[PDB]
């Protein structure tokens, strides 16, 4: 999981 | 908005569609290449080709169960395309790269037009 | 194999199918949570819950038009999961992370699981 | 367009  | 994205979703999603194409499930259309048939997802041809998003956005052709292609298109360069639609991978191999490129151009899919192109310049 | 692939192609694949849902074009199945109803694509729902891939891969339900959810199920946190489905997106939210986790959880989504719980554990 |  990331922050787009 | 304030979202967070899991990186490998999209692939793991078309993952999942391949393997339902293998399986032959709930495909809805048969893709008719001369002699040859191909299973497939209305819904994944559209996402992927510029043809298929305008017959299956058609009032009277969204309900065809069978779609026959120009008798020029040869069925190893749509197979080659299809395997692409559902994977990201093309086959792209100097024994193939024309029918591919016309097949693509047919098709309306714009990126693998460009690569072989591209691949086509760098061979002459 | 000796393939090439392009980067960008299953994030496109899935912005399409987003579209698609958008406007309602080919949607096959409307997910009923309580009061609320939502059209869907059933390959997309099964390619992303192990929930929604054993009722459409049942030789029954896979004909149903409508599918009714549990009504523990919250409408809102199935909105959020379904559009994390379709964009790889998820809104997860303070006020929604329980509804969340155990929408997740009933539709056996995994990695969602594993997010809301890592984000709960850091919380207490 | 890579090599995967
Ligand atoms: N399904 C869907 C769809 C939608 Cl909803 N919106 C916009 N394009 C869609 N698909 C589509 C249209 C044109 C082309 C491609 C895909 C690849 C390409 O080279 N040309
Ligand atoms: N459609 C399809 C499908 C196929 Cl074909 N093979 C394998 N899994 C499939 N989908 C599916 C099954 C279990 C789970 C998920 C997706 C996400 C998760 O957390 N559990
Ligand atoms: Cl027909
Ligand atoms: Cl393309
Ligand atoms: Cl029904
Ligand atoms: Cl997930």
């Amino acid at each position: 999981w990331v922050i787009p | 908005d304030s979202c967070i994205q899991f990186t490998r979703h999209a692939s793991d999603v078309l993952l999942n569609l391949n393997r339902l194409r293998s399986r032959d499930i709930l495909t809805d259309v048969v893709i008719v290449v001369s002699r040859e048939q191909f299973r497939a997802h209305k819904t994944v041809l559209m996402a992927c080709s510029g043809l298929f998003y305008s017959i299956f956005t058609d009032q009277l052709k969204c309900n065809l169960s069978v779609i026959n292609l120009d008798p020029e298109i040869n069925p190893e360069g749509f197979c080659i395309l299809l395997d692409f639609m559902y994977t990201s991978r093309l086959n792209l191999r100097e024994g193939n790269i024309m029918a591919v490129m016309a097949t693509a151009m047919y098709l309306q899919m714009e990126h693998v037009v460009d690569t072989c192109r591209k691949f086509i310049k760098a061979s002459e």
